[PDB]
């Protein structure tokens, strides 16, 4: 009994953490694209603030 | 009485020690039965360790 569940324990463990590695890198590209759209507004706000 | 001459019994004693080494050789020791329970425990524990290594 204890070695039958030892089969099934590693097949629910592995598919959870192999999609966490999908989504831990998925957030790494959104927060570097959201900060790409935001920064290009910041360095054109400096010229909208300087000449006044 | 003080009997004599001895050519008798002593050749009929070593035929007897083919009998007594036949009967008493087929006996059973209670202790040997406690030894076979020990090796069955360590084998499945290593087999579970072979299953734990099949996990790890």
């Amino acid at each position: 009994i204890d070695l039958e569940k030892s089969q099934q324990a590693l097949v629910q463990k592995r598919h959870y953490l192999f999609d966490v590695q999908r989504n831990n890198i998925a957030m790494a590209l959104e927060v570097t694209y959201r900060e790409r759209l935001h920064r290009v507004y910041k360095e054109i706000k400096n010229r909208l603030d300087y000449h006044i | 009485d003080t009997s004599t001459w001895f050519i008798t019994i002593t050749s009929m004693i070593m035929t007897l020690f083919i009998l007594f080494q036949l009967k008493i050789s087929n006996y059973s020791y209670p202790a040997s039965p406690e030894s076979i329970e020990l090796k069955t425990q360590k084998h499945s524990t290593p087999w579970e360790m072979k299953w734990t290594k099949i996990y790890l």
